[PDB]
């Protein structure tokens, strides 16, 4: 996979290695799951997050 | 913001209102617990450098009620190729004199990663606009904290179908060429905010236009993407006595 298309199957941030080869990251306060794309947040209050909404 | 609706209170809980004096100055975008995003053009006639208040968790500018959190501001960065009176490199890095404490009602933006914000970002077509200026082109500014999607253009797109300053790298346009919606003076500073996949990013700040909401033209914002490492830098520096500061750019 490539950062460029589909942001790389990634959440967030998205990292090209050397090879068929790439890594995603997260922001502070989210941490990266087992499938290696998405982002959970580690914080009460995380970036970019509505906590009215996410409450519902 | 014309055009828009009032954000429902705790929606836009990055949203900063700037005072000078107890006077509205400008907008903001709260991205972590001691520092704001700007534009460096609300800066171009102070005074009294110490008198600059940030304010958090504001919706209802008529009342009191508890949510909102107020500091001084310390440090005011602008890069050093923004020349006051003119549009291009228009933003501020506004460092806070204490963190403010996030709740419900406060949360900081993310600033993204420069690839993911050009890759990615750059190709979400509608964003969030947000603030507390002008309901129409001549008229008063807003007493509840109001809200707008626009569409963003590429700026080959923009020249054609605008009808100036030029549109520079380090800007973009959105909105509308039909007058109806639009951003307007009292929003300056304010945040373009970007949703993407459950997340929302700071792509632009609201910097200038015509008027506000003049039929041909649109909206132009400072494209954050090209400052993600200029503030990156800025945030881990130590502070300086006296609170402006000119830093290299890039
Ligand atoms: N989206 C928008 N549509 C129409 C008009 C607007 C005016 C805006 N604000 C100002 O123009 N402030 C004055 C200024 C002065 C020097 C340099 C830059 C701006 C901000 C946004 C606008
Ligand atoms: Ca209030
Ligand atoms: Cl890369
Ligand atoms: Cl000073």
């Amino acid at each position: 996979l490539i950062c460029v298309n589909e942001n790389g199957g990634c959440e967030q941030y998205c990292s090209d290695h050397t090879g068929t080869k790439r890594s995603c990251r997260c922001h502070e306060g989210y941490s990266l799951l087992a499938d290696g794309v998405s982002c959970t947040p580690t914080v009460e209050y995380p970036c970019g997050k509505i906590p009215i909404l996410e409450k519902r | 913001i014309v055009g828009g609706k009032v954000c429902p209170k705790g929606e836009c809980p990055w949203q900063v209102l700037l005072l000078v004096n107890g006077a509205q100055l400008c907008g903001g975008t709260l991205i972590n617990t001691i520092w704001v995003v700007s534009a460096a053009h609300c800066f171009d006639k102070i005074k009294n450098w110490r008198n600059l208040i940030a304010v958090l968790g504001e919706h209802d500018l008529s009342e009191h009620d508890g949510d909102e959190q107020s500091r001084r501001v310390a440090q005011v960065i602008i890069p050093s190729t923004y020349v006051p009176g003119t549009t291009n490199h228009d933003i501020a890095l506004l460092r806070l004199h204490q963190p403010v404490v996030l709740t419900d009602h406060v949360v900081p933006l993310c600033l993204p990663e420069r690839t993911f914000s050009e890759r990615t970002l750059a190709f979400v077509r509608f964003s969030l606009v947000s603030g507390w200026g002008q309901l129409l082109d001549r008229g008063a500014t807003a007493l509840e904290l109001m809200v707008l999607n626009v569409p963003r253009l590429m700026t080959q797109d923009c020249l054609q179908q605008s009808r100036s300053p030029n549109i520079t790298e380090y800007m973009f346009c959105a909105g509308y060429s039909d007058g109806s919606k639009d951003s307007c003076k009292g929003d300056s500073g304010g945040p373009h905010a970007t949703h993407y996949r459950g997340t929302w990013y700071l792509t632009g700040i609201v910097s200038w236009g015509q008027g506000c909401a003049t039929v041909g033209h649109f909206g132009v914002y400072t494209r954050v993407s090209q400052y993600i490492e200029w503030l990156q830098k800025l945030m881990r520096s130590e502070p300086r006595p006296g609170v402006l500061l000119r830093a290299p750019f890039p």
